[PDB]
RNA sequence: UAAACGAUGCCUACGCUGUUGUGGUUAUGAGCACGGCAGAAGAGAAAUCUAGUAGGGCUUUGGGGAGAGUACGCGCGCAA
């Protein structure tokens, strides 16, 4: 048994039909709002890990009511990673919520090498800086073959998202455990998004999508309607 | 959709030592999945210590009030004897609605309004 | 009064955050010159005028999108040849790119440079 | 790839979560001023457009062409 | 208090979209058609039904009532715009108007029988 | 320069009519540059024809550029500004939105019956501020018109016009309807039809349809 | 925690200000946070004008108003209702008074 | 010696808009010194912002609660 998806929005449209490339919404900055389009290019390679359960209580006349709050990461160990929180009354419902998040907070995840471009790219490119409430997180490049030098929540987010080996530095309350998960995706985020020396003359420029692909639409808004 | 069996199937888990919350859990879901639209299950007593509560749950539609609680809510009530005194248990399913009349009544609740489509 | 390096650094850095393409600076000293001569070699500012006001000195310049940060480092520490690689360390970002700028007897030269030249110095900035 | 989106008026690359990103596309005007088939394509930041600086900024852009 | 409740108004609301064409400024005709039309299980409600859209019907027909689209009216606001103004400022091609007015029409060279404002 | 459509003088004269040129007395660092003086015995701001119709001439262009013209989507929350709209978008084959924009009607999918833009346009933007804020979720751009007491963050294209009286609303969106058309070569010359269309928009009361009905009824 | 961004009074770029006393209880209050009240209170009531009018040996005549300026500490003009607690948003807004008669 | 408090050291920088004051000057467009207010963007555990950006210079000063700003010695004061 199985519910069949009809694509809500005007991208999920074109994923159905097959006319575009994961890539190609990620290099558009096009906006994710169903979860069925990560699930259409990545369901057979997608893991997941559970970073933290914890209980939360609300005061009332009759006593404490209670939930649970569950935080954890989607990820392929290649390219790509997303982070994701839910409460729910069932330990349960609060995963099923907390997986819609992840797949609508997916990202690629660029890489680069130590020393001289030899091989497969390993390392984050460059040094970088990522904050979230009172915690801070800081990771550099590392030799080839070092590992992950990491502390217990950020090294499983690194492996992930497919990255090889790492120096990482932290300050303030690591203890509260949704902050350091998502200082540590800024961390690597950042290092992502640096303005390279040769990211000026690497530049590309094209038509979006949704706007080269209008006529096709125009038939199916007319194949819906006839 | 007979709420006198299911109370007899938590009695019984008493009995056998289990929890509270898991035997409870799996009663719901035998009621849900046999077509009940709803049901209400509290359980009472010296549960969990020498001060006595009662945990009650609800699930689906459940009617309380005049003439549609008597044609479409089911009730039982058990208790079990265990060595710290006696743990009472209630159960009640409100029955789905059955154009041939077996499973519940033929008429819809005299409240619900439906507009018939146009041709 | 402040430094007139330091001035220099804040100025660009606030002004390339609000994405101007261009600023006045207004105190200018000799090796704030040279400083501005070495960013200009690496691509990293395009254009620089110098007026000569007969008050100080002042300059204004175009800014390059591939400038990140720039900063001074006061004071301004002795280092042997065998000391730079640690400070280029603490400050750049990665080992393949960005500029740590320091005086010598040959000018003002940057991190590689003093490999070739077989040279240390004082430490002066840093850009990326 | 996923990694080759920039910024035209800021001169940074766009990341993949930014809900404030958008494309602008205009067409060319024809002789004696109708319309063509031929596209100009801008893609923008969403830092530019919080601070409300877009508005100004195109303006300069079309005067440049 | 005489409120006529939820599903009664929403039901109303409805059944005049619906039919329009159909209904009159008569109870009894209004009656009739919401006998024939619809599921409602006791004439209690049916006699609110009814007297709630008689009570639309003089509003909606004088004019209109905002928030309820009637295609018929729709169609009878195109007739009173069809019913087109015969007013102009298209004639009014000899004008007056300020010095900075004056100026702009210079600046852009603007042929026209223009005049300073005598004011 | 810029290229585009030529004026001619019988739509000069129209504009300045419909009192189009009259700002108010306020201005704004965004909006100084379409200014050109000041009235001396009113402190009424005047704009520039020129530049008036060179942003007109930019916003006609870009409504030319997307493919499938119902995804251009149109709101003005006003009556005193109503029919403009409604008969504007199907001179253009753009949908419309006419009463209050449900907040969220672009954001969720539960909310029935509007599209998801690819252009939106405005009219007196200090209203329908929720559509302007809610476009910027879903990477569409925003066209408006608009006065130099109010200024717009998201707002790529600011038409420069007077927004506070029925005479104006007019005859903006009477002539921007033309040049779309005249762009794609659906019209031979934009002076064709002056006083017919930019009386049809102008907004009227009740009160004189009454007395219009009567003449009009009289005169068949 | 701050609950006023001026401290509750109207001091700015001085050091020290006079001080007035209250009119129900005679404590000392600085003058710059004092609560204070206008009243201009005609000699005669209304309800003896329409005596006044056979009364008066002129030709006509205007009744004498009195006019005070009075002041009140925090506690009495809370007690006595010029002042009431209000929410975190409505602390904010400033507006004159009647004056009163 | 004070809740001697805007509980925010002193010089010197770089920094968005609107509005309202006080004293001079004015191509009447504006400035310079000293202020108040309202947003924004950044910042911060938040409340909020004398708190934005930063290896500029110099002094004071804190290091879980208590015992304790107390004991002994010393310096000032008529004493307190
Ligand atoms: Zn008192």
């Amino acid at each position: 048994e199985e519910a069949e998806w009809f694509p809500k929005t005007s991208l999920g449209k074109l994923v159905k039909a097959g006319r575009i490339t994961l890539d190609e919404i990620f290099g558009h900055s096009l906006c994710i709002r169903e979860p069925e389009i990560i699930d259409y290019f990545l369901k057979a390679t997608l893991k997941e890990e559970v970073l933290v359960i914890k209980s939360v209580q609300k005061q009332t006349k009759a006593g404490q009511k209670t939930r649970m709050k569950v935080v954890l990461a989607l990820g392929d160990h290649n390219n790509y990673i997303g982070i994701g929180s839910g409460v729910a009354r069932d330990v349960v419902s609060a995963i099923n919520a907390a997986k819609v998040v992840a797949k609508c907070s997916m990202r690629p995840i660029k890489k680069g090498f130590w020393g001289n471009e030899i091989g497969e790219a390993h390392t984050v490119p460059v040094k970088a800086l990522g904050k979230c409430g009172s915690v801070k997180v800081q990771v550099t490049p590392a030799p080839k073959g070092t590992g992950l030098v990491a502390g217990g929540v950020s090294k499983t987010i690194f492996k992930l998202a497919g990255i090889k080996d790492i120096f990482t530095s932290s300050k303030g309350q690591t203890c509260t455990t949704e902050n350091f998960a998502r200082a540590s995706l800024y961390a690597i985020t950042n290092s992502t998004n640096f303005n390279m020396p040769n990211v000026i003359e690497e530049k590309v420029v094209e038509l979006n999508p949704i706007l080269k692909n209008a006529e096709f639409l125009i038939e199916q808004e007319q194949r819906d309607l006839r | 959709l007979c709420p006198a069996i299911q109370a007899e199937f938590i009695r019984s888990k008493f009995e056998e030592n289990i929890p509270y919350r898991r035997s409870v859990v799996s009663a719901i879901k035998n009621i849900k999945s046999a077509g009940g639209q709803g049901c209400v299950i509290e359980v009472s007593g010296k549960l969990k210590g020498q001060r006595a509560r009662s945990v009650k749950t609800i699930d689906g539609k459940i009617i309380h009030a005049g003439q549609p609680k008597e044609e479409f809510m089911r009730y039982a009530t058990t208790s079990v004897l265990l060595k710290q005194g006696i743990i009472g248990i209630k159960v009640g399913i409100m029955l789905p609605q059955d154009d041939e009349g077996i499973k519940g009544p033929v008429y819809d609740m005299v409240d619900k309004i439906k507009v018939l489509p146009i041709k | 009064m402040m430094d007139k390096l330091a001035n220099l650094c804040i100025t660009i850095n606030n002004a390339n955050r609000a994405q101007k393409r261009s600023v006045v600076i207004r105190r200018i000293s000799k090796v704030c010159r040279l400083f501005l001569e070495s960013m200009q070699k690496h691509g990293y500012i395009t254009d620089i005028v110098y007026i000569d006001d007969h008050r100080e000195g002042k300059a204004v310049v175009g800014l390059s999108g591939r400038l990140n940060r720039c900063g001074a480092i006061c004071p301004r520490y002795d280092v042997e040849l065998k000391d730079v690689e640690r400070y280029r360390a603490n400050l750049l970002p990665s080992r393949g790119f960005g500029h740590l700028i320091v005086t010598s007897s040959k000018g003002l030269i940057d991190h590689r440079e003093c490999i070739q030249h077989n040279t240390g110095g004082k430490i002066l900035g840093y850009f990326y | 790839n996923s990694f080759q989106r920039v910024c035209d008026f800021s001169l940074k690359p766009i990341s993949s979560q930014d809900r404030s990103s958008v494309q602008i596309n205009m067409v060319q005007l024809d002789e004696r001023g109708r319309a063509t088939k031929d596209l100009m394509i801008f893609n923008v930041s969403g830092t530019v457009r919080k601070n409300g600086k877009i508005d100004s900024m195109l303006y300069e852009r079309i005067n440049e062409m | 208090g005489q409120i006529k409740g939820k599903s009664v108004r929403t039901a109303s609301k409805v059944i005049v979209e619906r039919y329009f064409n159909r209904l009159t400024n008569d109870f009894y005709d209004n009656r009739n058609v919401v006998i024939d039309v619809a599921e409602i299980r006791s004439k209690k409600l049916r006699n609110k039904v009814s007297g709630c859209v008689t009570k639309l019907y003089k509003r909606v027909k004088k004019n209109g009532v905002p928030g309820l689209y009637i295609k018929e009216h729709e169609e009878e606001r195109e007739k009173k715009e069809s019913f087109i103004p015969k007013i102009s400022i298209l004639d009014e091609d000899k004008v007056e108007v300020d010095e900075v007015t004056m100026e702009m029409i210079n600046q852009y060279e603007i042929n026209g029988d223009y005049v300073l404002a005598k004011k | 320069a810029v290229r585009v459509v030529p004026l001619s003088d019988k739509v000069a004269k129209a504009m300045v009519q419909c009192c189009c040129h009259l700002g108010g007395v306020t201005s704004s660092t965004s909006l100084k540059e379409y200014i050109f003086g000041k009235r001396e015995e009113d402190k009424v701001n005047i704009i520039d024809i020129k530049k008036m119709w060179e942003k007109l001439n930019l916003a006609a262009r870009m409504i030319c550029s997307i493919p499938n013209p119902k995804d251009i989507v149109v709101v003005s929350s006003k009556d005193f500004g109503r029919k403009a709209v409604i008969k504007f978008a199907e001179s253009i084959g753009a949908t419309a939105v006419t009463g209050r924009f449900i907040p969220g009607s672009f954001s969720n999918y539960e909310i029935k019956g509007v599209r998801e833009p690819r252009l939106v346009l405005v009219s007196d933007c200090f209203a329908d501020k929720q559509v302007v804020k809610e476009a910027s979720y879903v990477n569409a751009p925003c066209i408006a018109f608009c006065n130099t007491d109010n200024d717009i963050e998201f707002v790529d294209m600011v038409i420069p016009m007077n927004n506070r009286s029925q005479s104006a609303i007019g005859a903006g969106f009477c002539i921007l309807s033309k040049l779309v058309n005249y762009m794609k070569g659906n019209i031979d010359k934009v002076e064709d039809k002056l006083r017919d269309h930019i009386e049809l928009y102008t907004y009227r009361d009740s009160d004189e349809l009454e007395q219009l009905y009567q003449e009009q009824k009289i005169e068949e | 925690t701050k609950k006023r961004s001026n401290n509750g009074r109207s001091k700015k770029n001085r050091g020290h200000t006079r001080c007035v006393r209250c009119e129900h209880c005679s404590a000392m209050v600085p003058n710059d946070k004092a609560i204070k009240k206008f009243v201009v209170r005609s000699v005669i009531d209304a309800a003896s004008l329409d005596d006044l009018k056979i009364a008066t040996i002129y030709e006509e005549y205007e009744v004498p108003k009195s006019y005070y300026k009075l002041n009140y500490c925090v506690s009495c003009a809370v007690h006595i209702k010029l002042v009431r607690v209000r929410s975190r948003w409505e602390r904010k807004i400033r507006k004159e008074q009647r004056v009163s008669a």
